[PDB]
Formats: C-alpha cells, sequence, structure tokens
RNA sequence: ACGGACCAAGGAGUCUAACACGUGCGCGAGUCGGGGGCUACGAAAGCCGCCGUGGCGCAAUGAAGGUGAAGGCCGGCGGCG
RNA sequence: AGUAGCUGGUUCCCUCCAAAGUUUCCCUCAGGAUAGCUGGCGCUCUCCGCAGUUUUAUCCGGUAAAGCGAAUGAUUAGAGG
RNA sequence: UGGAAUGCGAGUGCCUAGUGGGCCACUUUUGGUAAGCAGAACUGGCGCUGCGGGAUGAACCGAACGCCGGGUUAAGGCGCC
RNA sequence: GCCGUCGCUGGCAGUCGGCAGAGCGAGAAAGAGAGUGGCGCGGACGCUACGCCGCGACGAGUAGGAGGGCCGCUGCGGUG
RNA sequence: ACAGAAACCUCCCGUGGAGCAGAAGGGCAAAAGCUCGCUUGAUCUUGAUUUUCAGUACGAAUACAGACCGUGAAAGCGGG
RNA sequence: GUCUACGGCCAUACCACCCUGAACGCGCCCGAUCUCGUCUGAUCUCGGAAGCUAAGCAGGGUCGGGCCUGGUUAGUACUUGGAUGGGAGACCGCCUGGGAAUACCGGGUGCUGUAGGCUU
C-alpha cells in the first residue's frame, strides 16, 4: 500500500463462502485506513489472512463502505498504536497526534513515521486508533496545546512569494 | 584453447518457430507390429467375407422394410416483436402494405 | 451472443492517458496501473478514449 | 557428463511405496485392455520385465496390440522441436486403466440421455459444460450480531 | 510496435503463368473473365491450372479418361484436362468422347475423331459451358514422376524404401554396407 | 587492435565437365541426328527415315544359374468325404 | 597459377523475408558431415482444424519445506533400572 | 443442442544459404577466498538495433524504427548549464 | 497526409446509345424475366488487362536468401 | 559332557537388520535367497519394438510369431 | 448372529495380553496296513474317530503399542509471477496467486464376492 494522499477510513466486513459445513460462516469486520476502496479491499485480505485461514478466494467481501468522520469540527487527541518493521526488527509504538478527523490523524503517522523512522507504509500495520481525552495523552508534543488560554507569536515569517516580483527595489520584512 | 560445453540455451526459441507440431492423425492406423498370428487370422477373415455377401443383402433388405414400415404407420416485448415483424422482408411484406395503403 | 459480438469489433486503439500514470510497473493496489483496478477502470477508460 | 545407462535416475521412480511392497495384487493381472484403449504407464521394479523406460513413466498412451503378458502402447515423446508417436511393449503390471476419459464417457451418456429426453418435452437443456461464472448477488444476514472486530496483534519476540 | 510475425505474410502461389505463351495468356484473359463475373467455381479452378507449372500439369492418358468418363452417371458429359490428352497403346477400343484440353496429341486426336468424338479447345469449352456446366473435371497424376521416387525418407534409415542416385545400376553400385545383414547391417 | 599520405587507370565466383531439383518450350510411350551423308552473310541454314546404329525411357529382381508383374461366377466330370 | 582446415580482399540501387554459435559422428577441438534455425518455389484445401493460454477431469513426480521422542547415518545432556 | 473458455485459416512437398568461437541479466545453481573467474537450468536480451532516460557506457530502465504535421505519454525528470 | 509491401488469390470486357434508355452496396438465397388464358441527332475520361481502380493492415535488420530496376558499362541481331 | 568369547545340539523372538559373483541404486520371504532332483530356452529362425539417436550403426534390452526341446502333477515357466 | 472352501482390496485386518465360544464346521487328536517321506509317522503322506475346546480359529476387552482418519501446528514454513522496494551485505518486507510436515489433541479398529453349511 501507498499512503498517498489523505488516507480514508474504510469499514470492510467478510466472511468465508458458505460451504455444507457451515452455511452462515461468521463476519468479520476491520477498520482499513487506504486511498481508495480498491486499496482498502487488498489490504483487508491482507490481515484477515493473518489471523485466520481465510483468503480472497475461499471468502468474500460483504460491505466495503468509507467511514465519514463523525466530528470533522472539533479538535481531538488521537492514540495511535501501531507495529512496524524497521531495517532490523519489529517494533510496537504508541503515538499520538491532535486533529479533526480520524482519517487525518492517521494520515499524520504514516508521514511521520516515514520522516522519524524511515519507514515505508508497506512496513506498517495500524493496529488501534483511539479518541484520547486530554488528561490521558502522553506525548508532551500534543500536551502543550491543552491550555484555554494558548497564545503565542509567529515570530520570522519567510517571504513564500519570492518570485513575485522576482527582482525588487526593497528587501522584505520578517516581523508582523 | 578450452571453449563452451553444452548448452539447451536458444533451443526451445528455435524449436517453437515452426511449432511443436503433435504427430498427425489419421483414422486409419497401419497395423505394423501387431501380433502376427493374431494378424494372420485377421487376413483370413477379410478374405472370406465374401462368403456372407448373400446373407447380408437378404438381412439388409429385410431390415429396410422394416425400417420403412414403423416410420409410414408413424408418420422482450409485444410492440418490439410486431415491429420486428413488420420490418422483416417477407412477413411484413403485408403489413408494411396496410400502413402505405393507411397513409394515402 | 457476446462472443460474436465481441469478437466483430476490432481491438480497440486507444490513445495515451491524457494527464499521465501513477507507475505502469507496479500493481494499482501499490499505487502502480497494472492489475485489476475494479470500477476505477472507467476514469482510466475516460481519459485513454 | 551423465551416462546412457538404461535406469539411470529412477531411483525413486521404480522403486515401490512405503510398507507396499512384496506380491504384487493379482487384480493387477485381471484388468482387461483391449485395442484402443487409454492406459497410464507407471513402472513398477518388483517386475523386471517388460519394464517401460523411464521416459515413458507418467505418460498416457493408447494399446495397439495385445499379447499374452503385455500390450503395445503408442504414446507420444517430445524429442526436442517434434513429438513422436512412439510405439512401445510394456508388461501389464506397468500399466492401469486411465481415467481421464470416463469423466467424458460420463458426460456422452447424460448428454445423450438428456438430449433425447428434452427432444421429446420440446425443451432444451445446457449440454456444453461451462467455466464457473462469477458469484450473483445474495443478501447476508447479520441476525442482529454485530462483525467481529478484528485487529492486528502486537509483535512478540517467541525466540 | 505491434507483436506479430511477417514471415508468412506473402503467399506462394501463382497469380499468371509463367509462360510467355501468348495463346495461353489469351485464355486467361478468358478465364480470368469468367471466373471473376460468374459465380461457378469451375471457372475458378480451371483459371488456376492455366497457371500452374509443366510439373503441375502432368498429361492424362486416354485410358485413364476412358477409365473416369465410364463411371456411372457421366453419360454425355465433357471430359476436361488442363494439359495434354496423350494416347495409350494399351487400349483396344475407344468409346465416343467429348474432351476439352490444351494438347492433344496426333495419335490421340486420331483415335478421339474415328471413335465419333469431339475435341474441344478451352475457348470453345466457354462458348459452350460457360459456368462449366455438364462437365468432368480430371487430372493426370501428379507422382507419376520419376523424381517422387527419390523423396522421403533418406534411402539410408529403417524402412525407407526411396529410390537413391547412382550413377550405374548393377551389383558393384551401393549394395554391399547398410543394405544386407551380411556386409555390416542393414535397415 | 591491423590496412589506409594523396589522385588516376587496372583489380577478384569465371569457363568446361558431371549430377540434382525448379522453371520455360517442343513432341509424347516415345523422344533425340549430336556422328555421318545429300544439296559475301554461309563454319550458317535446309534435308535424310531401309542413315534411329545408338542413348535415355518403356521392367523388376537375384551374387548367380535364372525367373519376370489381378480374378471370380456358372455348368460338367474325377478324387476325398 | 604447387597445396593451404590459415591471414587479407572481394566492385550498382531500392523492395521483401531473415539466422546460428546448439544435437550426434569424425586423429574431431581455428575444420567438416549431420539435425535444428533461414530463404525461395510452390501446390492441396478453406473462407473443420489448430494453439509456447486457461478451465474441467485424470494421472505422473520426491525438489523446497519438514522429520529424526519414524528406518539409515551423524550427534549433546542428564534421569530411572 | 459439432457437447468447456479464448484466439486464429490451415495442410503439405521440393530445393536451399549462412551458422556450428558467443556473451550478458533476474531467479535457481556447481567449483573457487573471490574474480569484470570457470561451468550449468529457465526466460529475456546484446550479438543483428537504432531511439527516450541512467552525465558518459554492447546487455540496465522505457520503447523497438517507412517520410511528415498535430496531440498525448513511458521510464525519467522540472535552481542554472 | 504521403511512399512502398502484403492481403482482399478484391472491382472493371457494360464504352451493352435514337437497331438508345443509363440501376444490381445492399441487413437477411434466387429474374430491374418472357409471354398464354380467366421541335433538336446530342450524351466527359477510361481498357499500354504485363492495364487501370478500390478497401484494410503493416514497414528494425548483420550473416544469408529472393524480387524489381524506364540503374550503369562494352559488343551482336533487329528497329528508330 | 568335555565346550571356553567362538565347535555341535534344543526351544524361543526375529520385516530381512542376511543372501542374491562384482560398483552402487532398485527389487526380492511357502522367493529372486539356501538345499536337493532332473536338465541344456546359453539351441534353430523371420520380422516388429525400446534405449543412445540423426530417431543411423553397433551394443544391450522388450513383446511376439514359427520349430525343436527341458521342467512340472499341472497351470505354466525357460530361447542365458 | 455365524462358520467352511476359494477369493478381491491387503494392519480400520497387525502385535501383546485377558475373557467367552450354542449348533455345524475348521481343528487339536488316535494309528502306520496300504501310497509316500523321514536320524525320528515330529513334519510330509496315508487309515481313522476314543477324547477336548487346552491350543489354533471366531467374537469381545485394554485411559494398550501400531495402523487408518480428522484437528492443531497454520494461512505458519515453502512457493508462481512484480517493483528504479528496503538493506554495505546477509537477507528481509510488500503486491498477485498456490499452500505443507512433526510434536500435541480427538475419533475408529476390517469391508466384501462366489458357492456350501449351522443358527424357531
Ligand atoms: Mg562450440
Ligand atoms: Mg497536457
Ligand atoms: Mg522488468
Ligand atoms: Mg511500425
Ligand atoms: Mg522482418
Ligand atoms: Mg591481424
Ligand atoms: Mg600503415
Ligand atoms: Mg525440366
Ligand atoms: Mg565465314
Ligand atoms: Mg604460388
Ligand atoms: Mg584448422
Ligand atoms: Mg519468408
Ligand atoms: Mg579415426
Ligand atoms: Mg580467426
Ligand atoms: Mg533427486
Ligand atoms: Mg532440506
Ligand atoms: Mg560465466
Ligand atoms: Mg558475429
Ligand atoms: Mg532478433
Ligand atoms: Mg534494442
Ligand atoms: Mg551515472
Ligand atoms: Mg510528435
Ligand atoms: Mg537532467
Ligand atoms: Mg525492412
Ligand atoms: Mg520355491
Ligand atoms: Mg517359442
Ligand atoms: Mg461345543
Ligand atoms: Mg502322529
Ligand atoms: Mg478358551
Ligand atoms: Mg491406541
Ligand atoms: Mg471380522
Amino acid at each position: 500500500m501507498k499512503a498517498s494522499g489523505t488516507l480514508r477510513e474504510y469499514k470492510v466486513v467478510g466472511r468465508c463462502l458458505p460451504t455444507p459445513k457451515c452455511r452462515t460462516p461468521p463476519l468479520y469486520r476491520m477498520r482499513i485506513f487506504a486511498p481508495n476502496h480498491v486499496v482498502a479491499k487488498s489490504r483487508f485480505w491482507y490481515f484477515v489472512s493473518q489471523l485466520k485461514k481465510m483468503k480472497k478466494s475461499s471468502g468474500e467481501i460483504v460491505y466495503c463502505g468509507q467511514v465519514f468522520e463523525k466530528s470533522p469540527l472539533r479538535v481531538k487527541n488521537f492514540g495511535i498504536w501501531l507495529r512496524y518493521d524497521s531495517r532490523s526488527g519489529t517494533h510496537n509504538m504508541y503515538r499520538e497526534y491532535r486533529d479533526l478527523t480520524t482519517a487525518g490523524a492517521v494520515t499524520q503517522c504514516y508521514r511521520d513515521m516515514g520522516a522519524r523512522h524511515r519507514a515505508r507504509a508497506h512496513s506498517i500495520q495500524i493496529m488501534k486508533v483511539e479518541e484520547i481525552a486530554a488528561s490521558k495523552c502522553r506525548r508532551p508534543a500534543v500536551k502543550q496545546f491543552h491550555d484555554s488560554k494558548i497564545k503565542f507569536p509567529l515570530p520570522h515569517r519567510v517571504l513564500r512569494r519570492q518570485h513575485k516580483p522576482r527582482f525588487t527595489t526593497k528587501r522584505p520584512n520578517t516581523f508582523f | 584453447a578450452k571453449s563452451k560445453n553444452h548448452t539447451t540455451h536458444n533451443q526451445s526459441r528455435k524449436w517453437h518457430r515452426n511449432g511443436i507440431k503433435k504427430p498427425r492423425s489419421q483414422r486409419y492406423e497401419s497395423l505394423k507390429g501387431v501380433d502376427p498370428k493374431f494378424l494372420r487370422n485377421m487376413r483370413f477373415a477379410k478374405k472370406h467375407n465374401k462368403k456372407g455377401l448373400k446373407k447380408m443383402q437378404a438381412n439388409n433388405a429385410k431390415a429396410m422394410a422394416a425400417r420403412a414400415e414403423a416410420i409410414k404407420a408413424l408418420v422482450v416485448s409485444r410492440k418490439l416483436h410486431r415491429l420486428a415483424y413488420i420490418a422483416h422482408p417477407k412477413l411484413g411484406r403485408r403489413a408494411r402494405a396496410r400502413i402505405a395503403r393507411g397513409l394515402r | 451472443h457476446f462472443k460474436e459480438a465481441n469478437n466483430f469489433l476490432w481491438p480497440f486503439k486507444l490513445s495515451s492517458p491524457r494527464g499521465g500514470m501513477k507507475k505502469k510497473t507496479t500493481h494499482f493496489v501499490e499505487g502502480g496501473d497494472a492489475g485489476n483496478r475494479e470500477d476505477q477502470i472507467n476514469r482510466l477508460i475516460r481519459r485513454m478514449n | 557428463t551423465n551416462t546412457k545407462g538404461k535406469r539411470r535416475g529412477t531411483r525413486y521412480m521404480f522403486s515401490r511405496p512405503f510398507r507396499k511392497h512384496g506380491v504384487v495384487p493379482l487384480a493387477t493381472y485381471m484388468r482387461i485392455y483391449k485395442k484402443g484403449d487409454i492406459v497410464d504407464i507407471k513402472g513398477m521394479g518388483t517386475v523386471q520385465k517388460g519394464m517401460p523406460h523411464k521416459c515413458y513413466h507418467g505418460k498416457t498412451g493408447r494399446v495397439y496390440n495385445v499379447t499374452q503378458h503385455a500390450v503395445g502402447i503408442v504414446v507420444n515423446k517430445q524429442v526436442k522441436g517434434k513429438i513422436l508417436a512412439k510405439r512401445i511393449n510394456v508388461r501389464i503390471e506397468h500399466i492401469k486403466h486411465s481415467k481421464s476419459r470416463d469423466s467424458f464417457l460420463k458426460r456422452v451418456k447424460e448428454n445423450d440421455q438428456k438430449k433425447k429426453e428434452a427432444k421429446e418435452k420440446g425443451t432444451w437443456v445446457q449440454l456444453k459444460r461451462q467455466p464457473a461464472p462469477p458469484r450473483e448477488a445474495h443478501f447476508v444476514r447479520t441476525n442482529g450480531k454485530e462483525p467481529e472486530l478484528l485487529e492486528p496483534i502486537p509483535y512478540e519476540f517467541m525466540a | 510496435g505491434v507483436d506479430i510475425r511477417h514471415n508468412k505474410d506473402r503467399k506462394v502461389r501463382r497469380k499468371e503463368p509463367k509462360s510467355q505463351d501468348i495463346y495461353l495468356r489469351l485464355l486467361v484473359k478468358l478465364y480470368r473473365f469468367l471466373a471473376r463475373r460468374t459465380n461457378s467455381t469451375f471457372n475458378q479452378v480451371v483459371l488456376k491450372r492455366l497457371f500452374m507449372s509443366r510439373t503441375n500439369r502432368p498429361p492424362l492418358s486416354l485410358s485413364r479418361m476412358i477409365r473416369k468418363m465410364k463411371l456411372p452417371g457421366r453419360e454425355n458429359k465433357t471430359a476436361v484436362v488442363v494439359g495434354t490428352v496423350t494416347d495409350d497403346v494399351r487400349v483396344q477400343e475407344v468409346p465416343k468422347l467429348k474432351v476439352c484440353a490444351l494438347r492433344v496429341t496426333s495419335r490421340a486426336r486420331s483415335r478421339i475423331l474415328k471413335a465419333g468424338g469431339k475435341i474441344l479447345t478451352f475457348d470453345q469449352l466457354a462458348l459452350d459451358s460457360p459456368k462449366g456446366r455438364g462437365t468432368v473435371l480430371l487430372s493426370g497424376p501428379r507422382k507419376g514422376r520419376e523424381v517422387y521416387r527419390h523423396f522421403g525418407k533418406a534411402p539410408g534409415t529403417p524402412h525407407s524404401h526411396t529410390k537413391p542416385y547412382v550413377r550405374s545400376k548393377g551389383r558393384k553400385f551401393e549394395r554391399a554396407r547398410g543394405r544386407r545383414a551380411s556386409r555390416g547391417y542393414k535397415n
């Protein structure tokens, strides 16, 4: 899987193909984060196969649909439990993020895992994603934004319109 | 000096240029190699086949008469279906005339 | 008579995809182009037809 | 290089299966082989007479001659870019009736029966086989049970 | 690029006679028209055999024409050969025949005519049988040539009855080793 | 890696014989006069026919002596039964 | 004009198809014959057959893996008799 | 009811040149400390082949080539060259 | 768009004219059939059939093969 | 009993852990081994086939067919 | 329920030990004149019919060994095809498909053909 663009959260439900032994095999559900639904079903079959004696040939997808963020206008803290392969082992991490959507938080995890650990998306398994209250967060990067009277300036604002104009008479001012 | 020893590299590429053809099949396969004692009798069987020629004629004619005797004693949408009928060059030949007569 | 009507049609000569590809050398589920992309073929057909 | 020995490389091919040595069951000799029969060749190391050559082990051919003990088999053999129809004389210990056609002969009679029956009922019944089609639409009942949520398990060094 | 082979694109077949004969080419002009403008497959077959080479147009003997024109249901049919009708001295009686040929040998002409038969040319066949109706198209033996005795499995292989190429025939000419078990081997 | 400073002219699959197959022409169970003879180009061409000797083909096979290329039915008799 | 399985050279254009360095035999290893791979000539049909593919049945196999409180072979430690 | 899918016109015969030093890569693999080393299997290449990309390069990646116009792409790229 | 190759073994002899009558490309076999009873004098080009015309696909090439040259050189029979 | 690690006799267990000329692999238990009895299929003969393979030769081998035989009560088996 | 003769598949049938076997069978068994063979009538062969299920044999049993068959092992190990994936390598992950074997746990313990008996 390529963690392309902003991921979506998919609810994938699958089961073993019914057989005379078991005419109604049990139903399984997973939370999948993927770029599109085609990738979402593919990853499902990759995960259930690791937990059950099942695979695409001997099973079917019963429901694939996007789970929509339920409070897209409310800031939340997300705890993420993931495992990943490094160059020389596997590890379990717990990570935290602040975001408005749970799929946005998961995307941050992939970019972050790529930035800080050079971990490609194909080597990352998001085990669990929870919304966490400010009092249960652990990472100081997230906790410093739990301040009702938070304030801070924007020092040294760099000129981003550096080629409009490309040549000017006045030098830029970085203080605002 | 020393040289290469053996390879079949490039060989299946050559074999398939004119296809790996299966052996030709004819409905009559030669009796070469069959048991000599069995073949000796099969030739004697073929040699005297003409002895029973008259009996076969009698039986064949008798069977034909019986075979003939028994035989002689024995013997999408309504709109789209209507339209497909009219558009038929033969069947709709008169239906088309009715529309032409009606139109004038 | 899908077999007859479909053999009747000459293979469609489609143009290069306008707007590019992702990676023709890998599967669609890898962020590439090969394989089964399901209904997503229609987006590809729009850009090549 | 290798030797051109007749039985080179048949250490396992011609040996007898595990705990299946000894006497040859006599139903091996009671099978009836006629001209035109399809038979699978499988050399048996217990009998060293009428042994098929290793290249014919695992091939299937047609019987063209029957003697007191052996049969003549027309079996195809690929040699480089050509396939030759080879005639081998094999003792009947090293062959067995092929089932490859029995599924076909079963279908013919079923086909011939159905074709005849449907005709006198003035109906059309499928006779040709078909590849397995895509599965058709159906409902899956939850029975008021939420599907069990599955999650990947944490890594554990079970070394 | 298209994945295709080109070795078989060009078909090896005659579209015309290699012969520069102007009378043969006038008959090809005739049967090119008849084959094109009539639905008669007989015209197409004759047009094709006018292009054919000398060895693909074997001569038809008189005895063999009589045999094939004597099978039941072939009375009053014109025998047609795109080739030469040769005389056969082994025949005693010639029936009344109607034949069309490219050439009929001098002695075959006297015998056919003397029996009350008619000898046509292919320009006369067209006027009499434009579509080839009521005809019996006949061919000479194509493998009736000395070369075909030399073709097949090489003479020095098992069950090969091919004829070898020997400058002379006799006891001293390719009969010792490989042809009798007493000298090395036979196969 | 070897030949090549430059220009011109010359410069290398031929002819005879034998064979095989393909093609074209003539005649055709035949065919061929090539050797010989007759009657400026012309040493050509024309002709021979009781000049076809002769070659090849039309018969194979065997070391050879040699042999050398469809049958059936009807009626009658003799023998066996 | 000695022979050379060896070095050097081998002369106009366009168009179409398009290789092999492999098999067997050779006083064979810088070479040949041989099969394969190529080209050309066609011809016999056509407008059923075939296939460097899958499918469905049905056989074949002893590698990967595994096993050694299963045979053969190798091998460590204690324990109870 | 020409009895699975899909695709495709097939069969057949003569004559035949060059070749018979190869080499490289994924995977498998023998010897060797290893080698741009020697030796095999499979497929694909280079050899015989240009073209876009890898600055440069037989084999890598993309893609194979009549002479052109317009459009769009692949692999690769977009500070300046 | 143009060139060539291959395929359709495609089409054209119907230029059938005042002794006239112009068509046979169209989804779906076979006749623009034949009969017997109930004023003007007119109408382009074509067809070296080895010619001319249409439609579709295709085009790398050493060694090597084959075709076509209204490519080129010298001489001989004819012809200009 | 002499007799012992090992002589010969007896009972019991024994799937081959022996033997089958030889290298190894396969095969084999009222046998393919061991011991006896009788014998010369290790004989005469034409083709087909397999292996190496070019689908050539040789060598070796496989099914038969025709004679003569051996053996066995016989079915059969045997032309090394 | 079951046996005898001849079998097919050839342990679900084997091996060890224990219990029970009605009738008919099969046996053990009793002899050596004859046929036949032995150092030995033990075996083999032959003639029998006093005794006995003791044994063979049949059925059953054993938290039995084996064998047969499932589960777990395990969607693991391995593997077809893919990438200008990772990593200095060794190797590993992912994509597309196929997919094992121990230990460990459960269940089972001959079926059957022809002919001929016994078993109210
Ligand atoms: Mg070499
Ligand atoms: Mg654009
Ligand atoms: Mg690639
Ligand atoms: Mg092209
Ligand atoms: Mg080409
Ligand atoms: Mg040099
Ligand atoms: Mg120099
Ligand atoms: Mg000739
Ligand atoms: Mg002169
Ligand atoms: Mg000299
Ligand atoms: Mg040399
Ligand atoms: Mg070609
Ligand atoms: Mg020598
Ligand atoms: Mg050299
Ligand atoms: Mg092996
Ligand atoms: Mg292993
Ligand atoms: Mg190498
Ligand atoms: Mg070269
Ligand atoms: Mg090439
Ligand atoms: Mg290239
Ligand atoms: Mg570089
Ligand atoms: Mg362009
Ligand atoms: Mg650049
Ligand atoms: Mg070209
Ligand atoms: Mg014995
Ligand atoms: Mg015999
Ligand atoms: Mg009792
Ligand atoms: Mg006694
Ligand atoms: Mg008891
Ligand atoms: Mg047990
Ligand atoms: Mg029982």
